[PDB]
């Protein structure tokens, strides 16, 4: 047993090749419409693979009109997670991602102006495996 | 308390449905009429004197006789020309019917069981002052008869073939002529006799 975890402080995100360091939350899932069909002879139900659909959520603190200006244009997100206790890093890129809705306006009271972005991506590439 | 009994006669079987008819039983009645429209008066309804062939349909499942044998039995009965007697206790139906359509189904689970979907038709016989001939004639006897002590060939003919004067039909069969003596009047106990048809 040893400490080799990773923290979000090590996260580095390149939105269209530009460091959007102000984003403090990101999650992306690559889900599949797995068809589950039941066969006559088998007690247990058979699950068959389907096509894959990429979705991603990205929210942070506003510092400019980057996303509102961007619109629904296709772009790329390169996510890099680097291990600091030991050398090594994971590096993912979402091959072709688009927004589902522009966070045009959002604000409340004296709270910091937070921004939330949600969208979909067609595919991905795994560049580093740790 | 609801049960369904199918009392076949040509095959001396009395099938009792193991399981009740699922969601609901239903029976329709529709009077025989057809519109006639007269000039400058409009439509009128004229009753037709006959009665209609109405159906009773439901669906059951046969749980783990085996369901395979029951399905085979009902499929065999589907081709039967003679009628089946359907009795439904709580519903209150009782009368001769015949199966129009029958179907069985195996499901992904519960493979031992067989889901059933059966339909029936009301049956009526064609007979082709005195008492009316309203009685159905659904009684069956074995095609081979064992002669009893008190029997006479006329008595056998009446009991087993109807009119009673039908005895020469029994006698003229060569097997009957062989087992029976050349005198039709004299007959013995125990010997087998074959009614015709």
């Amino acid at each position: 047993e040893e400490a080799s975890f990773l923290n979000g402080s090590d996260v580095v995100i390149l939105i269209d090749g530009v460091e959007e360091l102000y984003m403090e939350e990101i999650k992306a899932d690559f889900e599949q419409d797995e068809q589950s069909i039941k066969l006559l002879g088998c007690q247990n139900e058979i699950s068959r693979v389907g096509t894959t659909k990429g979705s991603f959520s990205l929210n942070g603190y506003k510092t400019d009109s980057k996303f509102a200006k961007l619109g629904f244009r296709s772009f790329e997100i390169i996510y890099n997670l680097s291990n600091s206790e030991t050398l090594g890093y994971e590096s993912i890129r979402l091959k072709n991602c688009r927004l589902k809705k522009l966070p045009l306006i959002n604000s409340k009271a004296g709270e910091i102006v937070k921004i939330e972005v949600e969208g979909s991506f067609r595919g991905y590439d795994l560049l580093n495996e740790l | 308390v609801i049960d369904i009994y199918l009392k076949n006669e040509k095959e001396k079987i009395d099938f009792h449905f193991p399981v009740n008819p699922q969601d609901s039983l239903s029976i329709k009645k529709e009077k025989r009429f057809e519109t006639v429209d007269i000039v400058n008066l409009g439509e009128f309804d004229i009753k037709k004197e006959g009665e209609k062939i109405r159906e009773i349909s439901f669906k059951t499942f046969l749980p783990n006789k085996n369901p395979i044998e029951v399905v085979a039995m009902l499929e065999k009965w589907v081709d039967q020309a003679e009628p089946l007697r359907l009795i439904i206790t709580g519903f209150g139906y009782n009368g001769l019917v015949t199966i129009s359509s029958f179907s069985n189904t195996q499901t992904a689970g519960r493979e031992e069981d067989r889901d059933i979907e059966i339909t029936f038709r009301t049956y009526r016989e064609l007979k082709i002052t005195d008492l009316k001939d309203n009685r159905p004639n659904t009684q069956t006897k074995s095609k081979i008869y064992t002669v009893k002590a008190s029997d006479t060939l006329y008595k056998i003919a009446k009991n087993l073939l109807g009119k009673g004067s039908r005895w020469p039909e029994i006698y003229n069969i060569p097997e009957n002529k062989k087992v029976i003596g050349k005198n039709p009047n004299i007959i013995k106990k125990g010997k087998l006799v074959i009614p015709s048809k």
